């Protein structure tokens, strides 16, 4: 479960695996549950005001 | 009837940094994780159970059935045609569930059941000319069967190569283990150059199945195939053909390792923590 922005991945999936992460325990990345594609979560713009 | 055909032989080498599989199936890129999981730690003992197969002169059973323990790491250079499969029990009898694998020229069968059978464990396998595909038979081998419960079916786990590089290659890494209800076995095929026993390097054990069962084992032995050329006789010393049917053992501990990942995140690198002041440092 997430909210963020799903964008193409340029970075290869080693078959076995299935979803990303990052260093700071962040799913950084995920595979498309429906078809073997690799989606960047980006984090939604949210700054201050 | 029960006979034994293998001359086991044990000698000691070292376990050097063979393996470390992936301790779960999660994805990790780039990351220095570490884990506390068993492992064969390194620069372990390995019972190198260098041994010539096909020989009718070893009637009397002379190979004890290895200890299970906290992990067995496995590793052998035979083809489907010599070894093909392992035992894993608590007493290997029919009071108590017992789990056999077969590894077939053309799939896998898995099969948890009471087998009532001696010590030597063995399959012998031969095309005969008569339908140039003949049949083993369970009830011949083995004294008995009852109350089988689970069997699984898959590709073949062996993708033996008939050259003899590749018969060497065939580092068929099958670590053993069964935590958390979970009979976890990884795989490996290492289309390295061929050598005596584990050469260096390292290289990670992919998750080949999980099976759900876990269940605790106490004896695991090697259930190997009586190696033929399709055209020998029978029940003789020219059928069963002499042969070295090498298999190593090593041995898992509670263990912490540093692991490592490339961009792929496979596992590329794995030290171990209390092997040396160095280990533990890093
Ligand atoms: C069935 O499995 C049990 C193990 O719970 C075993 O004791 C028994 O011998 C098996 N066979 C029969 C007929 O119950
Ligand atoms: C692993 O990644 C590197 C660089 O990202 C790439 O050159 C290599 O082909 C990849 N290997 C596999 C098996 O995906």
């Amino acid at each position: 479960t997430g909210t963020g922005v799903l964008t193409e991945s340029n970075k290869k999936f080693l078959p076995f695996q299935q979803f990303g992460r990052d260093i700071a325990d962040t799913t950084d990345a995920v595979r498309d549950p429906q078809t073997l594609e690799i989606l960047d979560i980006t984090p939604c713009s949210f700054g201050g005001v | 009837q029960c006979v034994n055909l293998i001359t086991r032989t044990q000698s000691y080498t070292n376990s050097f940094t063979r393996g470390v599989y992936y301790p779960d199936k999660v994805f990790r890129s780039s990351v220095l994780h570490s884990t506390q999981d068993l492992f064969l730690p390194f620069f372990s003992n390995v019972t190198w159970f260098h041994a010539i197969s096909g020989t009718n002169g070893t009637k009397r059973f002379d190979n004890p059935v290895l200890p299970f323990n906290d992990g067995v790491y496995f590793a052998s250079t035979e083809k489907s045609n010599i070894i093909r499969g392992w035992i894993f029990g608590t007493t290997l009898d029919s009071k108590t569930q017992s789990l056999l694998i077969v590894n077939n020229a053309t799939n896998v069968v898995i099969k948890v059941c009471e087998f009532q059978f001696c010590n030597d464990p063995f399959l012998d396998v031969y095309y005969h000319k008569n339908n140039k595909s003949w049949m083993e038979s369970e009830f011949r081998v083995y004294s008995s069967a009852n109350n089988c419960t689970f069997e699984y079916v898959s590709q073949p786990f062996l993708m033996d190569l008939e050259g003899k590089q590749g018969n060497f290659k065939n580092l068929r890494e099958f670590v053993f283990k069964n935590i958390d209800g979970y009979f976890k076995i990884y795989s490996k095929h290492t289309p390295i150059n061929l050598g005596r026993d584990l050469p260096q390097g390292f290289s990670a054990l992919e998750p080949l199945v999980d099976l759900p069962i876990g269940i605790n084992i106490t004896r695991f032995q090697t259930l190997l195939a009586l190696h033929r050329s399709y055209l020998t006789p029978g029940d003789s010393s020219s059928g069963w053909t002499a042969g070295a049917a090498a298999y190593y053992v090593g041995y898992l501990q509670p263990r912490t390792f540093l692991l490592k990942y490339n961009e792929n995140g496979t596992i590329t690198d794995a030290v171990d923590c209390a092997l040396d002041p160095l280990s533990e440092t890093k």
